[PDB]
């Protein structure tokens, strides 16, 4: 079943 | 073919049409970014009157302009947080781009300035809240409402893409629905000049084209990629590669399979099978044809690009108006202190800010 990020999404500035 | 003689003429006329404005466009641009205007003023002619939103760095803050009694939107940067994560840069792109700019869909930066702690952006203010927001409320756009919006964001790259900026962070956070009902992008922290390829690794991940994932020199067609994941999220009220945590949102738009709701048009599908194109020899936005392969395709057939332009077409929502200063298309976020120091920070990181 799917999951994932309903809230505001921050930026990432590396990985 | 497709076209018949008259139409096929019409469209042609049409796509040369764009080719003189955005020559123009770049003219006026080039102007403005080569020898930009002051545009200064500090923090004691404006009242603080509510936080608009969060970011890294800082807040969007709603301030008063206190001698024309304007509202503005107010993006406040701390010195010592943007060295830290090496945002410097970025930051230094987000202004000068601002600056230079003009599009009916790109909000409008009025001043910018600095002191001991912060760096400050005020922008107009954009009443009727995030797309976020109002895509969360009612779950899912119809596919007509989500046309809308895109159309305008397709002008917007094509526009940006001319000029070689990459925009770099498409989300519906980011796209603040204006009294008419239509866009203003805000929120230009990762724009960046570009004549061919870049490297940063940045974004927002559920946005992330593979090729920045990859760590690989990738182009402005990661916006292409991104506007799919925006298309894909307002018609289905959720983004195609969805999870709890980063990485695993990475790994499944590296695998790059993308499933549909059943509702989608096959119209639909289409385009986003060619926008979420892994290999970039067949993404759409990316090819000879250039953004009139996703101007022509479709799903966008009942679109009239110069009418989006002209914001002569019907907008499928008007956001609640309750006067000049009114928030109540924001959501509530704590209010933090705005401390500006005694001694200077970071003076040598931000000069020519």
């Amino acid at each position: 079943i799917a999951a994932g990020r309903t809230g505001r999404r921050q930026a990432i500035h590396d990985i | 073919g497709h076209m018949g003689n008259a139409a096929a003429a019409k469209k042609g006329s049409e796509q040369e049409s764009v080719k003189e404005f955005l020559a123009k466009a770049k003219e006026e641009f080039l102007k403005k970014w080569e020898s930009p205007s002051q545009n200064t003023a500090q923090l004691d002619h404006f009242d603080r009157i509510k936080t608009l939103g969060t970011g890294s760095f800082g807040r969007v803050m709603l301030v008063k302009h206190k001698e024309t009694g304007n509202h503005y939107a107010m993006k406040i940067l701390d010195k010592q947080k943007v060295v830290k994560l090496k945002q410097i840069e970025h930051t230094l792109n987000e202004k000068r781009i601002l600056q230079a700019v003009n599009f009916p869909f790109l909000v409008k930066l009025e001043f910018s300035f600095k002191d001991n702690s912060n760096l400050y952006m005020v922008m107009e203010y954009v009443p009727g809240g995030e797309m976020f927001s109002h895509l969360r409320r009612i779950g899912r756009f119809s596919e007509p409402h989500a046309r809308f919006y895109a159309a305008q964001i397709v002008l917007t790259f094509e526009y940006l893409h001319s000029l070689d900026l990459i925009y770099r962070d498409l989300k519906p956070e980011n796209l603040l629905i204006d009294q008419q009902g239509y866009i203003q992008v805000t929120d230009f922290g990762f724009a960046k000049r570009v004549k061919g390829r870049t490297w940063t690794l940045c974004g927002t991940p559920e946005y992330l084209a593979p090729e920045i994932i990859l760590s690989k020199g990738y182009n402005k067609a990661v916006d292409w990629w991104a506007l799919g994941v925006l298309i894909y999220e307002m018609a289905a009220g959720y983004p195609p590669f969805f999870a709890d945590q980063p990485i695993q949102i990475y790994e499944k738009i590296v695998s790059g399979k993308v499933r549909f709701p059943s509702h989608f048009s096959s119209d639909l599908k289409d385009l986003l099978r060619n926008l979420l194109q892994v290999d970039l020899t067949k993404r759409f936005g990316n090819l000879k044809n250039g953004v009139n392969d996703i101007k022509n395709h479709k799903w966008f057939a009942t679109t009239d690009w110069i009418a989006i332009y002209q914001r002569k077409v019907e907008a499928p929502f008007i956001p609640k108006f309750k006067g000049p200063g009114d928030t109540s298309n924001f959501d509530d976020y704590e209010e933090e202190e705005i401390r500006v120091s005694i001694n200077e920070k970071c003076g040598k990181e931000f000069t020519e800010f």
